[PDB]
Parts: C-alpha cells; structure tokens; sequence
C-alpha cells in the first residue's frame, strides 16, 4: 502493499490498442449542432439513491461555456432544458448554415475553439458575429488564432506563438442537485472558470512563456493524445464543496479525476478492444517547488504515477461515482504510511518502468522513458473480481506442517475475540411429541407395588428447576395440550376388550371434560373438542357431546374435582387436573390429592366405561393406593407417555369400571417405568449443562459460540499473528461447521469467523501437543463482500437427518465402549478423524481408510497413526499393534466397493483380523433383527438380491442374518462371546447431539431408531 | 466554516447557503506583467520577475470606446449577495414585523 | 500409442497476437451461459457411456453428485445455472440426481477449500470438477501442469469407487498425457475426452468412467486422429481471427477487411456527371460484388444519396485481376425519386 | 389510537439535557429518526475521522 490506501498487489494491467484520431469537419459539427433523438450532445447523470437527473456531462460542441449561469439563464428540469437546448441550437444551425453554404464547404475541417466559443456565445448573447468568418480553418487550428486580429478576450487571447484559452463546463448543474450523498461529483467542472489552458505548438516555447508566468496551483500536461494540440494546463484557485469532510481545490480535482479514470481504465482493459487514449494522468509539471511531500497534490501526483504504470486498486469501483466513494478514497489517500512502491513521481520527465506492460512510449515520441534501472517483481495479469454474496458462507480449513505453542495461540484468540456478546437461542427440541406406551398383559408378571421405582429425592432442587425449565422454555410446540390429548386418544381407541371382542369406546360417547382451561389463543376451550367432535383427527370416531368441568372453565361450571359434586353420569370421561394448584408443594398432600382425584373420577364414570387420569408425581403411596383400589374394579388398562416436556408426569388410562376382576402390576409396566425414570436422569443430566437462555458468553461455558474479526487489506499475504489466531480458533473449534463473511465495518475491510465448541472440541484440545496451522491460501484468494448476519447458538433450523442421528448412535455407542489408557484402531474413518472428539485423551488411535486424510500429521501427546493401505487386504496387520477395533459405516460400502457378497466381505475381514492382537471388538454389521417394514422413502430393502438401496445418498449394501454372522465368528473363534447391544429407548445417546449444540427432531429420530433396529452394532469378544 | 457538513440544512440554511456563496463566487487572484527587466532587471523576490499579482481577476478590453455591460465577478458577486439577502427578507419568521 | 506421440500446444500460444485473438472471438461471439452451454453439452455426452461389465450404461437416477469449482453469479441464482434444470430434469436427456453439493473457490451455497490437496468431506458416487488452471497457476507451464495433476489426484481420491468424474484440462501438455497415461488409465474401466467449442481456445474435457478397478487402457489412434483435428482447427481460426480489426475500432482504409461509404449529391432530376460516375464505379470495383445499399435523404439543405457496403482480401484479388477501371449505366440511380432514410453502419 | 407519542432513549444518546427549543426536533416520528440519522452518520464521520 500500500501507499496510504491498499492498491492491488501481485498483478498490473494497461490498454493496448489505441484508437486513430478524426479530425472534426463542417458536416459533422452540423449533425452534432442538431440533436437527433439516437445521439446528441449531452448525456444525463443521475442520482444514485432516487434515479433523478441532477447533472450533465457535455460534449465537444458545447463545451465553451464558460460565463456564469445566470448569464445563461437555463431551466432547472431536464426535459424543459433539453428542449430549449434544441429549439436554440436549430437556430443557430440555421445562421451558419445561412452563413456557409454546405455543398462547398462539406469536406474541410472545422476550427474546435471556434466552434465552442460560438456555441458559448450564442447560448449567452454576446456578439457572435465577428467569429463566423474563423469557423473555416487554414493552414493550421493554432495559428489563424495566434495571427488573427479580431479582438475578443472573453475567450482566447495570443501572447506571441502561445494560445491561452478558458475551457469550461465540462459538467453542468441542475436546480435537484443538493449536494446529497448519493450525488455524483463533478470535480469543480461546473463554475465558470476552474482552469486557463495554455497552447502553442512547441513544449520548449511552453516552457520560455512559463518563466515570466507564475506557477502558483501548479501546471498540468498530457503527453499522450491532447484534445486539439501540445499544450499545458493551469488551474486556478477556485475549490471543489461537493465532499464534505476536506475541501480540495482545482488542479487538485483534475489530477483527482484523472487518476482514478485511469484506475477505471487499467482493470477493464481486455487486450482487444480499443481505447480513445492510452493514459489520461496529468502528470504535474512545475508547481512541485510549491506544492511538497506529504501534500495531497504530491500524494495524488505518486498515485498518477502509479496509474501511468499500471497499477490497480485492491477494492473494485463503482459505475458511477459518489460523492462518499470519493470521500472514502481521498481520506484514505490522506493517512499515515510510507510510499512502498519503488516509483517516485520526478519532474523532467514521466517515468515508466522496465517491465510494465504500457506501450505509450510506442505511441509517443516526447515525455515518456523506459527506465531500466528499477523493476517490479509483480507478474501481469488482469483482475479477477469474484461476486459477492449476502449470505455468510461455510469455510473449512486445511493444515501445514509448521506448529507453535497451545498458549500463544490461546493468548492470540484472546485478543481477537469479540465474544462478550448475546447470541440468539434457538431451539433444542422441534416436532411433535414422541409417544411411550404400555398396556396390561394377563400373562406378563405379578409383581408387588414396592417393587416399582418412583421419583428421585434430588427433583425440586435449583439445577432441577433450572433444567427443567429451561427445557420447557426452548422446546419449540404449538399447543401443549392440543399435542398430548391428539397423543392420548390415539393411543386410547387402540384398546380391545377380553369380554367382547370389538373394543371399549365407540361412537357416541357422552363424554366429560376434567381440568378445562379458557385462554389458548383461539377459542375459549381446549383446542382438542372440536376437532375430536367434527372428526377432522380421523383416528378417532365423533362422540355424542362434551361437557367440560374444572377451575378455569368458559363454557361449563367450576367446581372442586376432589370431593363430590352434584352432575350426571357420564360414559366416559377425560381429566386434565394437575397436583401443582391445589396442592401447597409437598409429596404428601399431592399423593392425598391424586387419591381423592381418583375416588371422584371412579363415582363418576357411569359404570361399564373407562377413565383417563393424568399423575404428575407418581410415588410409592400412589402406586399402592391404586394397586389396592382401582385394579380389582377395571378390566383391563394401559399407562401411556406423550413425551413433550421433561417431567416426570404420566397418563393412566382405565377400560371397563365397576367389574370385579384381579389385576396387578406386570414386569413390563416396570420395565417402562425405570425406561421412563432413567430417560428422564439423563435428559435432566444433560439440561443442567447448557447455558441459560438469553446468556451473553464470557468464554468460560463448556459450550457455546465463539467469533473473532480480524482485518485483511486487499490482496496480502497474511502475517504470522493471524494465522496462528486462525489456527488456534480451529483448534478451539475442532471440525463443526465454520462460516465467514467479509465486508466493509467503518472504513476498513474486515472478516469474521462463526463457529461453535463443545465438550468433544475441548477434548480434542486435550488431545494435542503443538498448536498447528492452516493454509491461508483459501482466505487470501477471496475478494468478495460476504454480509454477514447476526449470530445463533442453534443454526439448525430444518432438524438433524436420521442418517447424522444414526451417526451419533453409534458414535455413542463407541465413546461408551472405549476405556481410558487403551490402545485402538478404526477401519474407514474418512478424511476427518471423528473418532479423536470419541477416545479419551490419554488413549492412543492408528486409524486406516482408503483415502487419504487432512487431520495433521504430529503435533499430538500421545500416538496418532495415519495410513492407507486398503484394510480388507492382507499383509499388514502384523506390525499393528491394537487392543479393539472398530468399522463403523464402512463394511458395507467395501461390500459395495468390491462388488462381493457381505458373508464373504466379513469373512476376509475376520481372517484378516485373526492376525491381530485384539481380545475385544465391535463393528456395525448389516443384519435384519427384527422382521422388514421396508420404510418409506429411507430404506427400502430388495428381498431378492439382498440390497439396501438408500434413496437419500443412491447406494445399496448387501446384508445377511445373525444365523451366519454367529457361524463365521465360531468358526473364527471358539470361544468368542458373540453379543448384540440393544438401542437406547432411553435417548442415552442424546449427549453428543445436543452438547454439540444441533437441534434434533421428533420424526428424524423416529426414524433414526426404526433405521437402527435393521443394521445394529455386535460386539464381539473373542476370550471368556 | 472550513466543514460545509457540519450546518445542518434545516436549523441553519441561510447561513449554509451563505457559506456556499462564499466559498464558490469569492474573486480568484490573477496577473497582469509589468515592466522590463531588460534594464533596471526587476527586484521581485519570492515571485518570478515581470510579473504583478492582483486579488481579483483581470481580462484586458478589446476595445477603446467603453459601455456598460453586466458580465465580471464583482457585478457577480453583488448579484448573489443582492439574491441572498432577498431570500432573507421574503422569509416572514425572520421578520415578523413587516 | 505411446504418450509421447500425441501432440501439444503450439510454442507461440500466450504472444500478443494470439491473445489479441482469442479475446477478439470471446468479445464478438455472443452466447447466453458460457457454464450452462458447456455443461449441458457435457452431460449429454456423458450420459450416454455403457459398461463392458454389465449392460446398462454407467450414471442412472440418485446419483448424490459432487461438484467442483463453484461460481456464484450468474446474474440468476448463486449458483451455476445447470444444477436446477438439471435436478428438475428440464434437459430431458437426462435423469435428475438425489442431491448436488458444490464446492470451489466461489461457493455461495456450499464451501470453500483449496481443490489441491484434500479436505474433511464425505464420498461422492459421480463428481464433475471445473477447478482451473489460470487463477492458482502463476502463468507457466510447469505449475500449470503440476496442478492439473494434484486436481486429478484429489478428483480421484474422492470419487466413492465404482464412480466416475469429469475433469477440466485448460492447457494439455506431454506431461500432463503421461501423467495421465501412467496413473490414471490403469485404475479406469473406460473413458471419453469430449470438447464443447463455444470460444477458441485448446482446453478440452476428460471424463473417465468407473474407476478404482485394475484394468490395462492406451490411448488410441482416434484419440491422436481428434487432437490432431482439435490442434489444427484452433490454429486455423487464430490465424482468421489475427486478421479481423479490432472490436470497436474507428476505419481508416488500411485494414483487408472492414466497411466503406461515399455520399455524393444528385439535385433533382439530372444525368449525373463524369466524377460522379468514376467515384461510384471505383467503389464497385473496390467492393467486387458484395451487397451494395443505398439511402436517399435530404441532408442539411441538400439532397444527397450514400452507398455502403464492404470490402475483402477476395475483393482485393479482384482488384488485382483488373487492367482498367469499368463503368456503371446510373439509370438505376438516376430514376430513383424516393426518400430512402439511412441507418447506422454495421460491420 | 396505536399512535407513536413517546420516544424512549438509549445508551449512546442519553445526554439530553438541555432544553427542547435549543434542539428543535420535528414532530413526526419518522421526519424525527430521518433526522436522527442523518445527524448521527455526520457526527459517525466526525469522530471516525478524529
Ligand atoms: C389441567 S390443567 C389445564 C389443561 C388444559 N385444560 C388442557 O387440557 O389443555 C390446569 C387446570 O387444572 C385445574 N385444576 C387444578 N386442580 C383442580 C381441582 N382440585 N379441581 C378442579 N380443577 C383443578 C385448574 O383450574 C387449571 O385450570
Ligand atoms: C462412508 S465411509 C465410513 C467411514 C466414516 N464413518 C464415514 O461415515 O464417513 C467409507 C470408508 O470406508 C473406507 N473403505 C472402504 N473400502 C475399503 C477397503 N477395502 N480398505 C480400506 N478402507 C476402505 C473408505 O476409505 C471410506 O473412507
Ligand atoms: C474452474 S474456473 C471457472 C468455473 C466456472 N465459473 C463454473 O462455474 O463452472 C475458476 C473457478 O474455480 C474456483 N476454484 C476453486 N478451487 C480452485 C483451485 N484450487 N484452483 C483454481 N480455481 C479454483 C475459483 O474460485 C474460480 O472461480
């Protein structure tokens, strides 16, 4: 790189080709003096912001405009003006040619300062007429206004072989233009006189005028193709206002003008098509006694250098200009910051370079030299600007084979961060409820009520509480209770009598309505009447009429549902009452409530009907008391769960009331309730470790979202800081997914980095010795405007896919079964390692997969082996040293891969496994366990050739039974303790899926179990 | 005064349309080469010699029988100070009273 | 055939001229998508490969694609304009893959990674990679080629074997064919190397078809009869393209091609005289019997017609053949009373 | 009415303490935050370039 604003390194580019000048005749200054609809001589500049004309740029033939506005007198809108203009300009078309007569005078060429002094004085009304008999040139354009003797100085005047004339108004300024910041600037080309072009013929005659003359502001010349002759440029003193926070003045805003067109020209050049002009850059000439270093006109003067040469800028311009663009770009030309370019701007001569790739000295016989003293070690090329995009995108990195400390890293990460910030939640827990049910079985168990297992004493504690709730305040529903009553019936119309043989609730019900509540922003009942009365569940036949009873009733009665009251008998009815309200928080009146709740919901059932009650503290008296009461007057009964929230409430759903019978507790309903005690442990163990819910981070959770924001100039390589805060950032991170963005923050390009931790991150920075690094290449290249948006905790919105849930099973059931100090070895791991988030630290890994892998080599405490070598094949497991091994997900695609059968593929694998030095292992096998409901749309099996046939990835496996995986193991192994581990009803596998901070599912992890239960994990151990 | 940014056009747009006419049609300095310095070479110091300056600008007549015409930047500059102070008075919250 | 006897570049490819006319053919040749053109016709000539091993054909339905060398705009969506016609199945000689993840320097819905050296990511059953050598290679040869063989080991290292890829080859050197001849061939069922010709330049395509098995596969004689037709055809049409003007350059007279007009006046009804006579013949003998157009149109108080047409080097030759300059009868121009309004020039 | 009356302030303009008639605000809640930003994005470009 940079000067004071980064210009675009590693790359320089120039026009070639240069357009042949055409000299300016009669008939085309006629076709220009009249206006035609498809060309004329002004073209309009717009607004930015409004796409309202507020100014004019003009062309050749008006272009003397030099008096002041009010001289001219203009209307203020476009339309009007542009018809004034040729309204006014037929008519002095009509004079000329009623001066010269066209088929005489139609092939010689007419004179430039002639034809725009006469414009400009037929737009004014100042005597025209003495310049009518100069229209006709001769001789040459210069010297029949130096030897003329018609005298008037509002235009030129001679002082002796030197012309001086005033140009002016290249733009023009409407009554709209407000000085706005979306305005285009005009570079103080719009007054009346902001420069006195001087011309002759010779620069050694320029340079004899300029000693008499003073150069106060500073001359300007062109050296490249001049507009009507060899001349030199003095601006006056007069400032540009259209910027607000500097004022410039004149010559300052040519060279300023000048210089970033030739910015605008350098990157558009195609080395095909032609341009007017090979440099526009002014090249400052005299003035630089008065004007010195640090000075804008100075600095300016470096950068036309600089554009001469060839150089680019590092950020891409606008179109059209704006007025803050170019407020941006001089304030970032007036800063601090030495001249890194070998280029110096001298004062004999423009310099250009050995190897820049300009060919002006070619179209140029005066002001230009190849120096060959100083060079430029930057290739040629054009640019290459890549499309921006709103979104931030995903980034992943890739390590080198240099290293540095874990504190340095840590220390540098520290510094970078902007983490004391609030990032938005999210959600934990999306979908409908998942349903957990049980039923009586005549032929299960008897079993006593002490047997069954009840709350934890440990459950209205603080982290209880806090679990609890934050749970029920990030789980994301509709309606709680529309939910759990859709839940309930469903799984209550199942129900078939032993008595009959049809079922127990029909048609026509009569039912009635415990617990009601008003308010559920919709109508003033719960929102499952109805639908269930209209029939619109369609699992549920329409009963005959509802009433509804409870404390918070709209359109029923309020009454106390503990101890009688006076009402019908209804054939069945559906109780909602919690113990919360009533009871004054203690087990003891709650359990007293739930049996007086149950003795009114029995008197009040209409005998031959059923009951559902809803329990929220199942204790030991509970169970008892129903045990002795309830059981010998029911039938038969069933104790379901809609799982929604994390409590330990359930359902208890009676058929048949008022019959004597005998009926106990079944060994399943106590299976079911430690399923559903322990579901609830886990889930509340891994609830009481998430932060709360409108946290801000101070970095010392154990997970969370972390970013830092460090800023990259243009096209540089990046220095070592960055890089080892980038590389200690992924190693805080460890492989989630990492997204950037890149955009403009205050004046000064920018990039962010957003990604997450998590307690497998931490200890897989437990794992490691040396901190890597990463290749910065793939940041560097990026020269985009990536917006960014506002940071969440939970980014997943659509849920976890049932093939990730699937994953996280098994990598559940692999952190479970790995020890600590143990030696281990993967089969088919990919080019990430999961594994390592997996292992503990202190345990060694040799891992192998067909391809190769990107975690880095070195830099780990313990031992880390990476190789490829192709598994299934033989000959290289003897010099392996492991105790367990593990193929998770890849078997079947060897299967696949090698086009062979799975019995044969496990049976190449168990021989080359024989050599081995392991007594323990497990692998995920493809095994049918139970019997094929070939799933819709996930996994749909081939009977006949045995194939898999995933829809969602297009591959298939071959698969056969248990009966032949047991017999190759025994014919392996004698004494191999075969075993087959069952899945987690008890979503014990949830803690790697929700601490790495991924939003599951209800319907995804419905399937993810029914996709499990047909290609399980077995375990083999070949001693005991 | 240096910032035209900082008058903001609602409180204060008389005096930021004054600053704006200050800043854009105050008279520029210009030049007129006395002398000789042939004999009796010219004792200018810190400016080149045969040379005056002169604080407003100067274009030589054309001709030796003169008339009145309305086009120089003094007759410019009393027109617009002439223009603001008529957009001073039309307003009727200035003055009130009249 | 051996590696070595198949061709190369020309040694004269990265002069001024032949950069001055590749990019005056890429700036006049107007096209729609220059990917979208490129990709259908890749996909149509890939989807018609059959497997020696089976009978069917190589790619189907569900494919789970991979892509490479992503780009953002399109000036439609961010993202290369095939993927959704082609995973609606608007093509139509096509079946529509399950899902297409993309990759590159330019992503917008996917992510970054340097294609060189490999990257944590899953295993692709097809990939088709554009990735080039122009933005990583710092213009030579030598890189160039290297980096075409590390595109080539990644590209082949993530392609879920029983797959197939296609790559992208800007610059086809010896030894990228040797390369290519020693490590890929080999481990390839069977291949195909297409060339979809929409701007002139030597880059073709390679696509090669299950891979990851032990096979024995040359290169061909047909394959030599196609880089020798490819080679002379872009050294043909450079040396056309060499001679053209500029795109948009202003004329003179000095160029062997381009367009000319004359306008001279005829007041009314009038024979016309010798000089206009001669001036018109000379620019039929200058034209030598291409379209010739005329436009009558009073032009700033006089009535005036213009002939435009255009010149040739074969209307230079005839030029050349002729002795003495021929006459035209104006009695076509002299009854002509009409008002012919003019257009623009175009070349 | 669901009209906008009040205006509640925050952390970087909260020192408002002179007299309404020295600040002159308008009345209308949308002209009000056009003004506010405007006024603010000059005294942004201010304080950046101090
Ligand atoms: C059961 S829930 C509301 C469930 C809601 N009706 C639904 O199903 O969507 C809470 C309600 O139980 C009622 N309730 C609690 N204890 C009660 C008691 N002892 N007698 C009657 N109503 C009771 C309260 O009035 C409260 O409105
Ligand atoms: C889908 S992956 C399974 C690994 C990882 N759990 C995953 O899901 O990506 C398939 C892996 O099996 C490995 N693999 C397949 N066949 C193999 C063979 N014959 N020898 C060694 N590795 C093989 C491949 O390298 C590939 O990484
Ligand atoms: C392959 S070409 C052009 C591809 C074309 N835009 C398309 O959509 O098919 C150059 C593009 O490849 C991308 N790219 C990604 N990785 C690259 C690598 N290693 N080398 C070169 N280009 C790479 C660059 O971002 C660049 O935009």
């Amino acid at each position: 790189a940079n000067v004071w604003g980064v210009r675009l390194a590693d790359s320089l580019s120039s026009p070639t080709i240069e357009t042949r000048t055409r000299h300016y005749t009669l008939h085309d200054f006629y076709s220009d003096l009249d206006a035609s609809v498809g060309k004329e001589p002004w073209r309009p500049l717009r607004n930015q912001r409004t796409n309202e004309i507020v100014a004019v740029q003009l062309f050749r033939p008006l272009q003397g405009l030099v008096f002041d506005t009010q001289l001219y007198g203009f209307p203020g809108t476009f339309s009007q003006w542009e018809q004034f203009m040729k309204e006014k300009l037929r008519v002095l078309k009509y004079e000329v040619l009623r001066i010269y007569p066209i088929s005489t005078y139609n092939h010689d060429r007419v004179n430039v300062f002639v034809a725009n002094a006469l414009v400009g004085a037929f737009l004014s009304n100042q005597a025209f007429y003495d310049l009518l008999p100069l229209l006709i040139v001769n001789d040459t354009m210069i010297s029949d206004l130096l030897g003329t003797g018609a005298a008037l100085s509002q235009f030129f005047q001679s002082h002796g072989e030197v012309l001086e004339v005033a140009a002016g108004r290249k733009y023009l300024q409407m009554n709209n233009y407000s000085n706005d910041d979306d305005d285009p600037p005009l570079f103080a080309k719009d007054l009346s006189d902001y420069a006195k072009a001087f011309y002759s013929d010779t620069y050694e005659v320029l340079d004899r005028f300029f000693w008499t003359h003073d150069s106060s502001a500073g001359v300007l010349v062109h050296y490249d193709k001049p507009t009507n002759g060899n001349h030199y440029i003095l601006g006056t003193l007069t400032q540009m206002v259209s910027a607000p926070p500097h004022i410039i003045n004149a010559t300052d805003a040519l060279l300023l003008e000048s210089c970033l067109e030739q910015f605008a020209a350098n990157v558009r050049a195609r080395s095909a098509q032609p341009v007017t002009r090979l440099d526009q850059c002014y090249h400052l000439r005299w003035g630089a006694q008065y004007v010195g270093e640090d000075s804008l006109t100075y600095r300016l003067g470096v950068l036309s250098l600089l554009a001469t040469n060839g150089y680019q800028l590092a950020r891409p311009i606008p179109k059209q200009l704006t007025n803050r663009w170019l407020s941006s770009f001089v304030s970032q030309v007036v800063s601090d910051g030495i001249n890194e370019t070998p280029l110096w701007p001298q004062e004999r001569y423009v310099q250009i370079a050995y190897d820049s790739p300009s060919v002006v000295d070619g179209a140029t016989q005066y002001g230009y030299v190849r120096r060959n003293q100083l060079r430029l070690g930057m290739r040629i090329s054009a640019l290459q600007s890549l499309s921006d995009t709103p979104a931030p995108v995903q980034w992943l990195p890739q390590y080198t084979i240099d290293q540095v400390a874990v504190d340095e890293g840590d220390a540098m990460v520290s510094q970078l961060t902007q983490l004391p910030l609030r990032p938005d939640y999210g959600s934990i827990w999306i979908g409908e409820a998942l349903s957990y049910y049980v039923d009586y079985n005549r032929s299960h168990r008897v079993v006593l009520s002490s047997e069954l297992p009840q709350l934890p004493d440990t459950y209205f504690d603080g982290d209880e509480q806090y679990g609890r709730s934050l749970f029920s305040l990030a789980r994301k529903v509709g309606d709680r209770s529309l939910v759990k009553d859709t839940a309930v019936l469903k799984h209550a119309y199942q129900a078939i009598d032993p008595n009959t043989g049809k079922e127990y609730l029909r048609a026509g019900q009569s039912v009635a309505y415990f617990g009601a509540s008003a308010g559920h922003s919709g109508a003033d009942q719960p929102l499952v009447i109805e639908p269930w009365m209209q029939g619109k569940i369609s699992g549920v036949p329409p009963p005959s009429s509802v009433r509804q009873f409870g404390y918070d009733v709209a359109k029923g009665a309020i009454v106390d549902l503990a101890r009688p009251f006076p009402s019908g008998d209804y054939q069945f009815v559906y109780s909602d009452v919690d113990q919360v309200v009533d009871g004054h928080d203690d087990l003891s009146i709650s359990s007293g409530l739930v049996e007086s709740l149950l003795d009114s919901c029995v008197h009040a059932t209409a005998p031959g009907g059923s009951f559902v009650m809803k329990i929220n503290f199942p204790t030991r008296t509970v169970w008892h008391y129903i045990e002795q009461k309830i059981l010998p007057n029911v039938t038969s009964y069933m104790l379901i769960k809609p799982f929604v929230t994390n409590n330990v409430e359930v359902f208890f759903v009676a058929f048949g009331v008022h019959q004597q019978s005998a009926l106990t507790w079944t060994s399943g309903v106590y299976f079911f309730l430690v399923d559903h005690f322990y579901r609830y442990e886990t889930l509340s163990a891994i609830s009481r470790q998430l932060p709360s819910f409108g946290y801000v981070d101070d970095g010392s959770s154990v997970t969370g979202i972390e970013i830092i924001s460090i800023e990259n100039p243009g096209f540089s390589n990046m220095t070592q800081a960055a890089r080892v805060g980038i590389s200690g950032l992924c190693a805080n991170v460890g492989n989630a997914r990492k997204s950037i963005a890149i955009y403009e923050s205050h004046g000064a390009r920018v990039l962010t980095i957003t990604s997450r931790r998590s307690p497998a991150s931490a200890r897989r920075k437990a794992r490691l010795r040396y901190l890597p690094l990463i290749d910065p290449r793939s940041l560097e290249v990026q020269a985009r405007t990536i917006l960014p948006s506002n940071p969440v905790l939970f980014d997943n919105i659509n849920g976890a896919s049932p093939h990730v849930c699937l994953t996280m099973m098994y990598n559940f059931e692999v952190s479970s079964a790995v020890y600590d100090g143990d030696v281990v070895l993967d089969l088919g791991t990919g080019p990430e390692a999961k594994i390592l988030e997996l292992i503990p630290s202190t345990s060694p890994v040799t891992c192998v997969d067909i391809r190769p892998t990107a975690q880095p080599n070195g830099c780990w405490n313990v031992r880390t082996t990476f190789l490829e070598l192709d598994y299934l094949s033989d000959g290289w497991i003897t010099g392996v040293r492991g105790d367990i091994v593990t193929c998770m997900l890849s078997l079947g695609a060897a299967a696949a891969g090698k086009s062979m059968t799975f019995d044969a593929a496990f049976q190449q694998l168990v021989r080359v496994l024989t050599r081995s030095t392991a007594n323990v292992l497990l692998i995920q096998v493809n095994c049918p366990t139970d019997v094929i409901r070939t799933i819709k749309g996930y996994l749909e099996i081939d009977q006949t050739n045995k194939r898999y046939k995933f829809p969602k990835f297009g591959r298939d496996e071959p698969y056969s039974d248990m009966d032949s995986l047991e017999r190759i193991c025994r014919a392996a192994w004698p004494n191999c303790s075969i075993t087959w581990v069952p899945l987690s009803y008890d979503l014990r596998w949830t803690k790697l899926a929700l601490l790495e901070s991924t939003t599951l599912s209800s319907a995804s992890v419905r399937i993810a179990e029914l996709m499990y239960k047909y290609m399980p994990i077995m375990r083999i151990d070949i001693h005991g | 005064f240096m910032n035209i940014q900082l008058i903001s056009p609602i409180d204060a747009p008389i005096l930021r349309q004054w600053a704006e006419i200050i800043h854009r049609y105050w008279p520029n300095p210009s030049q007129i080469r006395y002398g000789t310095p042939n004999v009796f070479g010219s004792a200018n110091l810190f400016t080149p010699p045969e040379v005056l300056l002169l604080p407003i600008d100067h274009q030589p007549a054309n001709v030796t029988t003169p008339t009145l015409d309305f086009t120089n930047e003094l007759t410019n500059w009393r027109a617009r100070v002439c223009e603001l102070m008529k957009n001073l008075v039309d307003n009727q919250r200035y003055q009130p009273g009249w």
